[PDB]
């Protein structure tokens, strides 16, 4: 297998600037050495901060394909994937594709988990209390019973994670 | 009541008739048991699971091998690099194979 | 020479050395795997304690928390009419 | 009549009224003024606690103490020699 | 008692010695205490100190004043001017002055007389 | 009377590091929650204080009152109190921009000293810097941390003052 060699960059182009920012910040973040570099755990991490928990074989495989030596590394020797590093660019690079390649109802399956704490299998208004009050501003009562009994089509006190799904897609 | 007939010396001699029917018989009153048996109580003391063990560990550590049958394809394909530290298994218990099959294969 | 005899039955290809090797090598791979995944489990428990990690994943629940809300808020007070 | 001058006397400028409002405002005043410190005080106590402003507070102790503490040691092992 | 010199009615008016005169022998036996509690006492009711609060709590609340004798320039101004204007506001309310015209016309009355000419 | 609701200027802005303009809008997105684009009064002074920046009311006031915004829904024919003002992007960075470059260079240092120490003991010592290596995460060898404290602890105290670390924290 080819090895060493730099990702492309076109699925990280069409990203936006949020995004850019977002992938950017999370670098900086886990980038503690401030070299610029990455470890593999730290990328990892990294990727876990944007939302994406990958199996190691996939990772394995973007550290095969795209991981770069480190400087103190004797070039006479060879060298083991896991003592290899990532640069900006192939964080950002890999990180766009996986981003653009990501299915958009993750993020928010990911969302209703956070939103239902207690596992209950449905979001209801203390939920959304709770989470109000984690966010800072506070509503009136009424839009949130009005956020709950908008779209609760089974009259049981929440919103399941279908209907949050498609209210959540909804145009 | 078996006849070795010049028993194919070559250690890379490619015979399946006498083997399977050797083994066949041999089967019966079941040796096979016998020798693993020895074996793995003479395996133990020479230290060599433990460096397969080591082995293994860095091939799932590094990330490289992601599933048992992999990992067993991996590491047996490592260990018969015993032309080639060294996974191949000790001599000792090689010779106490050779013993202990033989002394087994002397009584038919 | 039976002792012959027996050096190719035991060290010849498909020998009993291969057989017993080649099982012990399944067991004892089986035995130091789950160990592995019981390790791998608690290094990712330790790891997870991380602080820069905790850091990163408290950023982002609050991010999307915000977020979702505020569009789910959004498509509720434009039902509401 | 003396009601002519007593209405001088009290609305007059330098008048009874003028120096009772300025010092009745002065004490009145002050009350409300430590009372609006005490406000302040436990308001801000409140709002500091918050998730946002310790998101941002956390981010920063962060930022600051990996920045200044490479710095440091680099500092340090640039002197070890 | 004191003989007066004919009032110098008009409430603007400039004269500043017997004014001070006057606040000299009141002070003394002292009876302005009396203005000072009939006046609280009638000054609470029209529920005026509260207005008066609230504008200097909005005013420090703002931030546009950050010190006490800024925070009573600003107020002592702005009951000025609302008083001003009057003939929610902040101005003192009629009624009060209309006490201090009674208390201290009595006060007066047994302090001193004036004399004509 | 006084000149209001103008818009501040961005030469104190751009001569500014992307890391700095990046943090900026980090702060000003993190506590733009309603995602409007706009800043509350306290939101802005919770922006700045983001930034590390602890100023006093009336300057923020002062802040509020001559860069201050009315919002949409308020009325156009008639007054907006100060407080009821808000803040675009462009302001908070305008402004964001000339507090960083005004800023002298010790403050963000002496912070940092309280961070490093929080006991509030007067000095630095190999504990704090274990404990925030703990907090980095990174393990560094007891060599260095010594190192970091033996090499500028110039009393023999075992610990680094404030006037050290600023002096070490500064030096060329």
């Amino acid at each position: 297998q080819i090895q060493y060699t730099i990702p492309p960059r076109e699925d990280y182009n069409k990203l936006s600037d949020e995004q850019k920012t977002r992938i950017s910040e999370a670098f900086e973040l886990f980038d503690s050495n401030k070299d610029g570099l990455l470890s593999y755990e730290e990328f990892r991490f990294v990727l876990r901060a944007l939302g994406f928990d990958l199996p190691k074989q996939q990772t394995y495989d973007m550290l095969v394909r795209h991981g770069q030596r480190p400087a103190n590394w004797p070039h006479d020797q060879e060298c083991p994937p896991v003592y290899r590093q990532f640069n900006l660019a192939t964080a950002q690079a890999l990180a766009g594709t996986l981003i653009r390649q990501r299915d958009p109802r993750d993020e928010l399956r990911r969302a209703f988990r956070l939103f239902d704490v207690d596992g209950k299998g449905m979001i209801t208004e203390d939920d959304l209390r709770k989470v109000c009050q984690q966010v800072g501003n506070n509503i009136p009562d009424a839009d949130i019973q009005a956020m709950i009994e908008e779209f609760d089509s089974n009259g049981k006190g929440g919103v399941d994670e279908d209907e949050f799904l498609r209210l959540m897609m909804s145009k | 009541p078996a006849a070795a007939a010049n028993y194919t010396p070559a250690t890379l001699d490619q015979d399946l008739r006498s083997q399977i029917n050797s083994l066949l018989i041999k089967e019966g009153h079941v040796a096979k048991i016998q020798e693993h048996l020895l074996h793995h109580l003479h395996a133990h003391p020479s230290n060599w699971p433990t460096v397969v063990q080591n082995h293994a560990l860095s091939l799932l550590r590094s990330g490289e091998v992601t599933s048992f049958p992999a990992l067993l394809r991996r590491v047996v394909e490592d260990v018969r690099q015993d032309t080639a530290p060294s996974l191949a298994v000790p001599q000792s218990v090689v010779e106490e194979a050779l013993k202990v099959t033989r002394e087994c294969l002397d009584q038919l | 020479l039976m002792a012959d005899f027996t050096k190719w039955f035991v060290t010849g290809d498909g020998g009993i050395m291969e057989e017993f090797t080649e099982e012990t090598l399944r067991h004892l791979l089986w035995d130091v795997w789950q160990r592995h995944q019981r390790e791998e489990a608690e290094r990712k428990r330790k790891a997870e304690e991380e602080e820069s990690w905790r850091l990163a994943r408290e950023h982002l629940t609050h991010r999307l928390q915000v977020k979702y809300f505020y569009r789910w808020r959004e498509k509720a007070r434009a039902l509401a009419t």
